[PDB]
């Protein structure tokens, strides 16, 4: 095609690794870069459902504000480090997976120390959970779920074991989104929108992939306007 | 309507020349040529 | 009259970068006509000059190919923009033109401070550097984004003006709401639980005065930096809320907004740690904290890298300001409940002064001077009253933050809206006996108005005078001072002046440390005549003392180790016509040593001629 | 000729707020209210504290009332409307605004509730009252909730809006930007002169000379004193050279 | 702002000197032909209607872009005044 | 002293007729002497506006009189002050000379009034340029009106009360530069003189005596009075104002209409409905935007242009002469000698 | 379908005439009513096409600033009233339709007075064009086109007849958009978004039609994320 349709969004991509991915697309009519970038953003953060530590149970610990002997870190610092943990399950059959880990004595507890689960993978192995001295006994069960957005530990209140403590839900492979709408000049008219959105990702998925998922959720939602009533 | 005594019109910099290493060897060749017979 | 000149109305250019300026293509055409003509011939648009001329003699005849030619001619050239009174050298600055439609001239907000140019119709001229030389200087030593620090003070002039602060401030402020039941979590574990549920209930706020951690800190803890903001986005935490966060190696109890500002800078200049070292996230960002940030950034990271930070601040400041929804409202100007008190109390007391006169005790005059004293005090009383009001009850009152933030507002002004403007003078100068009981919030009466009018005219009649007088001065100064120019080798005559860090008389005789400012003024960027060993460091001879150094000497005089400072100065120079590097000092508009050939004479004469417009003007002698 | 408003033009209310149009925004993304009606002009707050004319902020409030109540008023010089009377009409306005909203079939937004949260934490709405009641309070204050338009999210914190009268100011002949390349020249003084169709050069005053003097603008100043204005043989060879 | 203006400022004894250098370099860059440059190959001057800045947009934006590299030499009296213009015409074509 | 009419809009052209100056005959206050004259003297009350005057070297010397200010027999602005015998206030008014005003104890109009009775024991009055809290028994005279204190041009401001006298000036001079818009609108909030301005200025066309309308042209409204007479009222269709602003009289009355004496037949250049109307009430949010409104910048909604809201008609008057040169008369013909 | 998919956006519609049209759709997850309502709004105002008077030719009138005898209104007031006129053609075959009207004497000229055209309809019949007295001769030809957005009379400069005068183009058929996101309670969880957007239209197109065009522009745009580079 040649005139109005060939003059079409030149989708250009720049991605390094699975974390960063810039995406440019121009020309666009008046105030459309915004019209597109904004929704995609709102989707890219909430919708690309993900995984986050939803609950924790240290065996001798009762409340979240306690400290474990032989363990430098305090319960609150550890439950915090767990929010840093990124896991990845392969299929719907895995809604809530409880990862288990128990380590004793003079060893450093990293995420690779959790007993492997069949359909689940840990992308954050070397992450640091704790530093055990001597006579250091840490046996815990950390829940993991698939959800969307941010869910305060107060909102869900998970109950696996009565002495367990819920954690805040960081549900997203997407770290941050960012879009800029700068003018571009195409021959005749100057007023032009150039939309470029930068997406960052924990590694689980890729910027491109994410973006694709995003647009679909929008598309799928635009279809929901079918049957009047 | 003369250049200003103060500024880039400074007796300290009114005169400054620039060179390319290529034009540096070119001028020394002019000096080499000075050797008669 | 210059041959390649122009002049039109100006208009704020928010996205524009300090570097550039919006110039009407229509103007650019005429301005850069000859440069365009030739460029037409180099392309197919025209056969020759005379052709290229007639091709443009009419407006309807321009092919869109011409714009593309001019836009190509202007590639890396820059122009000069002038303002109405050119009071100092920054009165003319160079920028890269970014051609735009229409009639107006797009100017950057940051330099609206250098040119005293607001947008109520102020028009700016524009000139063109024709020689490759004039262009070289123009964009090297005259370009805006290069001359960031003032020649008057080593203080930045690229300070976030009104809107940017307002933005940057609102984002970093923390809130405090209701203190009812116990504020003690520092100690009990039943204190964490009870005031955590109590907060979930309706009694304890998320921001309560509870030393260690208000339950707002108890409820939310954020692991990585980002985590913090995401919760903000989801509607969990406002930006001004008090939360805890884990940064590089510290559990820091700082708000969302504060944490975000941190990034803004950390991002502007990617040396993230160096970004933290020069920032104070322990307070709301006032123009001063910002000003400071700028300076530091300039000395620390380097000139252009600063420029980036500048626009970065400009951008978010602008954005955040829009969303903050700060607005002016009538009920926002809040009058204190104490106003009625202070009034009546001072009211009855006036009655006493009267009874005291009705009897014959106080002379005709005594009465008068006693009444004025009554109000002068009472008025100042309402003033600190309104602020205390806002300070304790409404921390986020519109009218307030603007004034607190380096943004907009004068203490005396606020007083006229919320408290009351109290004493206006008669025609001559004898202040009136009766005050202006009213504020602007409520009806300034029919006559308390006419009364205030008088003093208005005098201010206006005066302004009309410094317009041509501030010049009276600068003229004189430049007539004497022009010849002075930095042309040297370190002038060998070491005759020096000693800067006093102490003054003998505020109160008869008591030796006291001079103001942190006056001192700065004296030793900033000077050249030590002789060596000085003070707090432990050995300031060498001839070294240029940085503001950091002049901060040491004061800390030392505080301790009691030096009462004077040996330093080179213009007052003692040997170069007949001229002053040298070591005797002038630091301050070029840049913060390094002065550069040989700077026209100091005028630079000086100017810094002095402008502020003069602010000084009172009753009678010369 | 017809003069449609544009970016170069200057408008100003009777109070004194003067100012120029800097950007004409597409109705698409400027601040829009809950009910689709958007704002025409967005005035900066900062221009109000320094100057001292709250009278405009008072006008906009009575205005908001007249908008929903479909009525105009007459507030005399110093005897006119009073702060309580306005809050009263605002109260009447809340019913036309939000009353139709009740019956038309819908309640309050996640957005509307969100800005209320931040508004109570601010101190504009009595904590513990229902959003419906809270918004009445917040409206009476003269501000209402506004969504971005560009993002559709709300603008954290109520913002005032209303019917303010604004005039457009006459464009003087100077307005017509004067851009001159080359042109006539005076007979006795040889400096650039305009008139009828050639624009006439700008004046380079001493105050401006010094500005350059201060910089190291040596040539740039010579130029202004030679090539550009008085060097008869200079400006000629100047043009041709450029050509 | 402009590329490594700091770096530039640092390479001179005086601020006002750097301006004279750049300006005189830009002069020669045009006069003797614009290919009188020292850094054209791989990463060089560039404009975008095409990548056509490689030919003749801004003179000194080049001068600066070269001076920032360590190939040029600016002295008080480096090469005798009139012999310089002679050797430069001899070696650089394009007229 | 004789100046071009200030017809930017009737309002402006009107004030221009009621402006007083210092400089002039040369014999009176010239250029030199100033600050004592330029200041707003005490007596300037109801006689001269204190806001009105310009801004600059020429300040306070040129100012327009006040609302009820009137030149009696010999150019002495007498401001109206109503009489108050005892604690009784009258509807009678005395136009007092500057001098005589000092011999009495005068009070402001803000004084709570029940009619003829003053209502508060300690109520403000001002003897001679001095603010004095006097008693109801001392109040000899009272201020006639809140309007007389200032000028017309100023009186048009809504809540003048809450605005800094300094910036209120700006507002007053701003109106003097108001340009007539094809679409005119009165303020959503007015002071009360909009009507009186248009009427006393000669913008709108009013009906002499009661009757009915005959023809309603776009050029003429021939009304028929009940007296058995009918007159044709032409309407300045499109005229050229000295400063280039349109002056059109748009008929507001339909065909066959019984008119009350003194009712608008047509609206002036800038009147909506017999009310002064400049600019146009617009819904406005008062917040910050990116930088588009930074020091004193205004962001506008395209929507304001969609509707022909802020639009104004101009008219410049180009003129050329056929001169007689000794070289040969300059002919004016379609002939343009050289190219197309 | 029964559980999560049957629990689907119930698209309900309420439309009276071609001007007003309300559109409700719930339930929606967290913060999606906004995610959808806002973009659609941005589109509904800028993106959609309509009709507007593009040119006018009074027969004895030469310039726009003239006044016609026997005609109260002036040319400028009338050309203004025409912008108020809303027409509706039925098919692409009608790009530029010239409506004709000539009326004389003591009659009021309304839009219904235009001679009918086969595929075109006037929704604005009672609109007031002018008041003619006696000896009032008004014969004109008003052009009409199909376009998008706002186009200043200066930008197009239409040339039917040399003495004709162009008019400003008021092409958005959409008058105003408005959307509300009120909570809805569906069994288990209360946090629910209910998006309902109210659209108004000049009559050229219908609220529903508009909305449909809108969503498509979005869809079409979401596809432009196809070919990386
Ligand atoms: C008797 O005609 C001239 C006498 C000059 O001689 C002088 C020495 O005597 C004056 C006398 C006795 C005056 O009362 C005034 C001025 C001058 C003189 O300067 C003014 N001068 C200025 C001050 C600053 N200059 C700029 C200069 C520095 C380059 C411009 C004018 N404003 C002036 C006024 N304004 C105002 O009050 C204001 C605040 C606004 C009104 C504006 C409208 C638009 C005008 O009214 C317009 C319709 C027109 O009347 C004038 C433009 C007129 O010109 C003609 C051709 O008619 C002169 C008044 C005056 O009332
Ligand atoms: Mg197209
Ligand atoms: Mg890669
Ligand atoms: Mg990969
Ligand atoms: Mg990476
Ligand atoms: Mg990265
Ligand atoms: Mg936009
Ligand atoms: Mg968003
Ligand atoms: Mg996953
Ligand atoms: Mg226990
Ligand atoms: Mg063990
Ligand atoms: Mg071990
Ligand atoms: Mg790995
Ligand atoms: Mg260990
Ligand atoms: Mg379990
Ligand atoms: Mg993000
Ligand atoms: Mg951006
Ligand atoms: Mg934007
Ligand atoms: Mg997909
Ligand atoms: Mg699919
Ligand atoms: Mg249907
Ligand atoms: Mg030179
Ligand atoms: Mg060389
Ligand atoms: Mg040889
Ligand atoms: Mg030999
Ligand atoms: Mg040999
Ligand atoms: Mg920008
Ligand atoms: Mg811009
Ligand atoms: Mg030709
Ligand atoms: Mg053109
Ligand atoms: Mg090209
Ligand atoms: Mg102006
Ligand atoms: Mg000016
Ligand atoms: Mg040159
Ligand atoms: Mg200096
Ligand atoms: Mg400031
Ligand atoms: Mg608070
Ligand atoms: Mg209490
Ligand atoms: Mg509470
Ligand atoms: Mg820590
Ligand atoms: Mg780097
Ligand atoms: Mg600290
Ligand atoms: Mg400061
Ligand atoms: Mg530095
Ligand atoms: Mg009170
Ligand atoms: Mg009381
Ligand atoms: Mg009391
Ligand atoms: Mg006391
Ligand atoms: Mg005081
Ligand atoms: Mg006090
Ligand atoms: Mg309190
Ligand atoms: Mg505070
Ligand atoms: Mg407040
Ligand atoms: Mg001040
Ligand atoms: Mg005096
Ligand atoms: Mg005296
Ligand atoms: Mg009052
Ligand atoms: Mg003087
Ligand atoms: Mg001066
Ligand atoms: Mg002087
Ligand atoms: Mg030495
Ligand atoms: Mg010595
Ligand atoms: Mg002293
Ligand atoms: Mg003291
Ligand atoms: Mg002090
Ligand atoms: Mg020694
Ligand atoms: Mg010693
Ligand atoms: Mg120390
Ligand atoms: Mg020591
Ligand atoms: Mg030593
Ligand atoms: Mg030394
Ligand atoms: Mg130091
Ligand atoms: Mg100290
Ligand atoms: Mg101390
Ligand atoms: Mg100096
Ligand atoms: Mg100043
Ligand atoms: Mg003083
Ligand atoms: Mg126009
Ligand atoms: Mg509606
Ligand atoms: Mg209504
Ligand atoms: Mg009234
Ligand atoms: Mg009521
Ligand atoms: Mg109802
Ligand atoms: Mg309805
Ligand atoms: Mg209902
Ligand atoms: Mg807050
Ligand atoms: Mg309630
Ligand atoms: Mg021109
Ligand atoms: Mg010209
Ligand atoms: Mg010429
Ligand atoms: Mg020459
Ligand atoms: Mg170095
Ligand atoms: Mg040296
Ligand atoms: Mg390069
Ligand atoms: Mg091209
Ligand atoms: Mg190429
Ligand atoms: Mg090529
Ligand atoms: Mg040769
Ligand atoms: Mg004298
Ligand atoms: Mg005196
Ligand atoms: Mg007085
Ligand atoms: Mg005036
Ligand atoms: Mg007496
Ligand atoms: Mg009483
Ligand atoms: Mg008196
Ligand atoms: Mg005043
Ligand atoms: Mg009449
Ligand atoms: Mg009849
Ligand atoms: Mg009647
Ligand atoms: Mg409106
Ligand atoms: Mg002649
Ligand atoms: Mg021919
Ligand atoms: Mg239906
Ligand atoms: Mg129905
Ligand atoms: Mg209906
Ligand atoms: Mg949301
Ligand atoms: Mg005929
Ligand atoms: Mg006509
Ligand atoms: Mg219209
Ligand atoms: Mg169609
Ligand atoms: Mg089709
Ligand atoms: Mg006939
Ligand atoms: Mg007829
Ligand atoms: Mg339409
Ligand atoms: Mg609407
Ligand atoms: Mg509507
Ligand atoms: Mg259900
Ligand atoms: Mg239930
Ligand atoms: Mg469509
Ligand atoms: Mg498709
Ligand atoms: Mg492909
Ligand atoms: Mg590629
Ligand atoms: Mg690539
Ligand atoms: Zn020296």
């Amino acid at each position: 095609m040649l005139d109005s349709k060939l003059k079409a969004p030149v989708f250009t991509v720049r991605t390094q690794g699975r974390e960063y991915g810039e995406f440019v697309l121009e020309p666009l009519e008046r105030g459309f870069g915004v019209t597109l970038g904004n929704p995609l953003r709102r989707i890219l953060l909430s919708s690309i459902p993900g995984t986050a530590v939803t609950s924790v149970y240290i065996e001798d610990v009762l409340h979240e504000f306690s400290t474990i002997p032989g363990v430098k870190e305090d319960v609150v610092e550890i439950i915090l480090n767990l929010k840093e943990l990124v896991v990845r399950f392969l299929n719907p059959s895995l809604q809530t997976v409880t990862l288990l880990l128990k380590a004793e004595g003079p060893k450093e507890v990293k995420a690779r120390d959790f007993l492997p689960v069949a359909d689940v993978e840990i992308m954050n192995p070397d992450l640091h959970i704790a530093t055990l001295e001597e006579g250091g006994r840490l046996n815990m069960e950390v829940r993991v779920d698939r959800g969307v957005g941010y869910v305060p530990a107060e909102k869900h209140g998970i109950k696996d074991r009565i002495n367990a403590i819920p954690v805040d839900a960081v549900f997203s492979p997407v770290r941050r989104v960012a879009f800029q709408v700068e003018d571009t000049r195409l021959g005749q008219r100057t007023d032009l929108d150039k939309l470029t959105l930068r997406i960052w990702t924990d590694g689980s998925v890729t910027p491109l992939e994410a973006l694709n998922q995003a647009v679909e959720i929008l598309r799928e939602h635009l279809t929901y306007f079918s049957n009047p009533q | 309507g003369r250049l200003i005594p103060a500024g880039t019109g400074s007796d300290f910099v009114r005169f400054t020349q620039v060179v390319d290493q290529k034009t540096l060897k070119a001028i020394e060749e002019a000096r080499k040529e000075a050797v008669e017979a | 009259r210059v041959d390649y000149s122009g002049r039109s109305v100006i208009v704020v250019g928010p996205q524009l970068k300090l570097h550039q300026c919006g110039l009407p293509k229509r103007m650019a055409l005429e301005l850069f006509k000859p440069f365009l003509l030739k460029k037409m011939e180099e392309k197919g648009i025209a056969p020759n000059v005379k052709a290229a001329r007639r091709m443009l003699e009419r407006q309807r005849d321009i092919k869109d190919e011409v714009w593309d030619a001019l836009e190509e001619v202007i590639h890396g050239k820059v122009v000069l923009l002038n303002r109405a009174p050119t009071l100092h050298r920054l009165g003319i600055q160079a920028f890269q033109p970014v051609l735009v439609e229409g009639q107006s001239i797009q100017l950057h907000p940051l330099v609206c401070e250098a040119f005293n140019a607001d947008f109520d119709g102020d028009q700016m001229a524009v000139h063109v550097p024709l020689s490759s030389f004039a262009q070289a200087e123009a964009r090297i030593q005259m370009l805006s984004a290069h001359n960031l620090l003032s020649p008057a003070s080593g203080e930045p002039l690229a300070k976030p003006s009104r809107d940017i602060i307002l933005g940057l401030y609102y984002i970093t402020q923390v809130r405090k709401e209701k203190k009812g039941a116990g504020l003690e979590f520092a100690t009990p574990e039943e204190a964490l639980a009870a005031h955590e549920r109590g907060e979930v209930a309706l009694n304890a706020p998320i921001k309560v005065a509870g030393r260690e951690t208000s339950v707002g800190r108890l409820k939310y803890v954020f692991a990585n930096p980002d985590e913090a903001l995401l919760a903000v986005a989801h509607g969990i935490v406002d930006l001004q809320d008090v939360v805890t966060v884990r940064y590089m190696g510290k559990r820091l109890e700082t708000s969302p907004g504060r944490i975000l500002f941190a990034r803004i800078v950390a991002e502007a200049v990617e040396d993230e740690k160096v970004a933290w070292e020069l920032i104070q996230l322990d307070v709301p960002q006032e123009k001063n904290s910002l000003k400071d940030l700028v300076y530091q950034a300039f000395l620390r990271l380097g000139m252009e890298k600063t420029a980036r930070l500048l626009d970065a601040l400009k951008y978010y400041g602008f954005t955040f300001s829009t969303t903050s929804g700060i607005t002016i409202g009538i009920d926002d100007a809040v009058i204190p409940e104490e106003k009625k008190q202070y009034l009546e109390e001072a009211d009855r007391k006036l009655l006493q002064i009267e009874q005291a006169y009705e009897m014959g005790f106080l002379t005709d005059r005594e009465r008068y001077d006693q009444i004025l004293q009554l109000w002068t005090e009472t008025t100042e009383k309402v003033t600190q009253a309104v602020f205390k009001n806002f300070e304790e009850n409404y921390p986020f009152n519109p009218l307030y933050v603007m004034a607190q933030s380096g943004a907009r507002g004068n203490p005396q002004q606020i007083r006229q809206l919320c408290g009351l403007r109290g004493l206006m003078q008669k025609p001559s100068g004898e202040t009136f006996e009766v005050p202006v009981r009213s504020s602007f919030r409520e009806g300034l009466t029919v006559l308390e108005y006419f009364i205030s009018s008088h003093g208005a005219r005098k201010g206006g009649a005066d302004t009309a005078l410094r317009t041509a007088d501030s010049g009276y001065l600068t003229r004189k100064l430049v007539d004497v001072t022009h010849e002075i120019v930095v042309r040297e080798a370190d002038c060998g005559t070491t005759n020096y002046i000693s800067v006093p860090l102490f003054q003998p008389d505020e109160v008869t005789r008591s030796l006291r440390l001079r103001k942190r400012a006056d001192i700065e003024a004296g030793l900033y960027g000077r050249v030590l005549a002789r060596e000085v060993e003070v707090l432990g460091v050995r300031l060498e001879e001839g070294r240029y003392l940085s503001m950091d150094d002049v901060h040491l000497l004061i800390k030392a005089a505080e301790a009691g180790e030096i009462q004077e400072v040996p330093v080179r100065s213009p007052l003692t120079c040997q170069t007949r016509y001229g002053v040298c590097q070591k005797c002038y000092g630091y301050d070029l508009s840049m913060a390094r040593p002065v550069s040989i050939g700077e026209a100091v004479g005028i630079v000086a004469a100017q810094s002095i001629g402008e502020p003069g417009t602010q000084l009172t003007m009753r009678t010369f002698h | 000729q017809k003069r449609k408003l544009q970016v170069g033009d200057k408008l100003a209310n009777r109070h004194g707020n003067k100012g120029v149009v800097a950007k004409i925004l597409p109705v698409e993304d400027m601040p829009h209210l809950p009910d689709g009606t958007p704002v025409d002009v967005i005035l900066n707050p900062l221009g109000v504290p320094s100057r001292m004319n709250l009278g405009q902020i008072l006008e906009t409030h009575l205005g908001l009332a007249g908008y929903f109540l479909g009525q105009r008023y007459i507030s005399p010089i110093f005897d006119g409307a009073k702060e309580p009377e306005i809050k009263e009409l605002l109260a009447q306005a809340f019913e036309v605004y939000f009353g139709k909203r009740k019956g038309e079939g819908f309640g309050v937004d996640k957005r509307e509730v969100e800005v209320l949260r931040r508004a109570e934490k601010l101190g504009l709405v009595t904590p513990g009252k229902t959003p419906e009641e809270q918004l009445k309070e917040l409206f009476l204050q003269g501000k209402v909730v506004l969504y971005d338009g560009r993002t559709g999210e709300p603008i954290e914190g109520p913002i005032v809006v209303g019917q303010m009268f604004i005039m457009k100011l006459y464009h003087m002949v100077e307005d017509k930007m004067h851009a001159r390349s080359t042109g006539p020249y005076s007979l006795i003084t040889q400096q650039p002169l305009g008139g009828k169709a050639q624009f006439g050069g700008q004046r380079f005053g001493e105050m401006e000379v010094w500005a350059l003097e201060a910089y190291g603008a040596a040539h740039t100043l010579q130029e202004m004193l030679t090539l550009k204005s008085d060097d008869i043989e200079g400006r000629n060879a100047a043009y041709e050279a450029i050509i | 702002a402009e590329p490594g203006i700091d770096k530039l400022f640092g390479m001179v004894d005086s601020k006002y000197r750097l301006t004279v250098v750049v300006a005189k370099r830009a002069q020669q860059l045009l006069r003797h032909g614009f290919k009188n440059t020292v850094l054209e190959p791989e990463e060089r001057p560039k404009m975008q209607t095409l990548e056509g800045l490689f030919d003749d947009p801004n003179a000194e934006t080049w001068a600066m872009k070269e001076l920032l590299t360590g190939r040029l030499v600016f002295g008080e009296n480096l090469v005798p005044e009139d012999r310089l213009q002679k050797e430069m015409e001899r070696i650089y074509p394009g007229e | 002293l004789s100046q071009f009419k200030d017809e930017t809009n009737p309002l402006s052209s009107l004030r221009h007729k009621r402006r007083i100056s210092a400089l002039g005959p040369g014999g009176l206050t010239r250029e030199r002497a100033g600050f004592d004259v330029r200041d707003v003297h005490r007596t300037h009350y109801g006689r001269i506006c204190p806001v009105e005057t310009p801004e600059g070297a020429n300040i306070g010397l040129i100012t327009s009189l006040a609302a009820y200010a009137r030149v009696d027999e010999l150019g002495f602005i007498r401001t109206p002050y109503r009489r108050v015998v005892g604690g009784v206030v009258t509807d009678e008014v005395v136009y007092m000379t500057a001098t005589e005003e000092d011999r009495y104890t005068i009070a402001q109009a803000n004084t709570p009034l029940e009619g003829n009775r003053i209502a508060a024991e300690r109520v403000v009055a001002r003897r001679k340029g001095e603010p004095v809290i006097v008693s109801p028994e001392e109040v000899e005279f009272m201020d006639v009106s809140p309007k007389q204190v200032f000028s017309v041009n100023t009186n048009l401001i809504p809540f003048l009360e809450h605005d800094d006298a300094n910036r209120a000036l700006m507002g007053s001079n701003m109106q003097t530069q108001a340009v007539p818009l094809i679409r005119a609108q009165a303020p959503v909030v007015m002071t009360g003189l909009e009507e009186r301005v248009v009427r006393d200025s000669l913008a709108a066309l009013y009906a002499e005596e009661d009757g009915e309308v005959a023809k309603v042209d776009g050029n003429r409204i021939v009304v028929r009075y009940e007296d058995g007479r009918l007159v044709e009222y032409p309407l300045r269709r499109f005229y050229r104002s000295n400063q280039g602003t349109a002056l059109d009289q748009r008929p507001r009355v339909v065909v066959g209409q019984r008119v009350r004496k003194g009712d608008l037949l047509a609206d002036g250049p800038a009147s909506e409905n017999g009310f002064l109307a400049l600019g146009q009430n617009v819904l406005v949010a008062i917040m910050p935007f990116d930088g588009y409104n930074f020091e004193d910048a205004i962001v506008i909604s395209e929507e304001l242009l969609k509707r022909d809201f802020y639009t104004s008609i101009h008219i410049e008057r180009y003129e050329i002469e056929a001169r007689d040169t000794k070289l040969g008369p300059e002919r004016i013909t379609r002939d343009i000698p050289h190219l197309s």
